[PDB]
């Protein structure tokens, strides 16, 4: 839609992540965009996130939930390629071989519904 | 980039 894949090709992609990785060790470049059609939870402003890779996909739950300034008993889920990770303590560098893109970024969308509503 |  006007999601970042759209805003930008791939090959633009793959060349961003080449030159941050080249200046930013120990760094996991994600994507963050709220879910398409989710009117509960807000937008952020940037959606490229450098993340230091010893955080937790449960972790970064907690600085995105800073980061909107959710009510702590707020419903929120961040989801890894659109689904849910079999486990939220997984950190940044554990989960990237495994759920990265080919583009070099790992892609990331939150969204205030759960697996069943 | 945003650097958390």
């Amino acid at each position: 839609p006007g999601s970042f894949k759209e805003r930008r090709p791939f090959h633009e992609r793959q060349k961003d992540v080449e030159e941050i990785r080249s200046q930013q060790p120990n760094k996991v470049p994600v994507i963050i965009e709220r879910f398409d059609g989710e009117r509960s939870l807000p937008l952020m402003d940037r959606c490229k996130f450098l993340v230091p890779e010893h955080i937790t996909v449960a972790e970064l739950m907690s600085i995105v939930r800073r980061r909107l300034q959710l009510h702590p008993q707020q419903a929120f889920f961040l989801l890894v390629n659109e689904r849910s990770m079999v486990s939220n303590s997984m950190s940044m560098s554990n989960l990237y071989s495994q759920e990265r893109d080919p583009d070099g970024f790992v892609y990331m969308v939150y969204t205030s519904q759960p697996a069943f509503g | 980039w945003e650097e958390l």
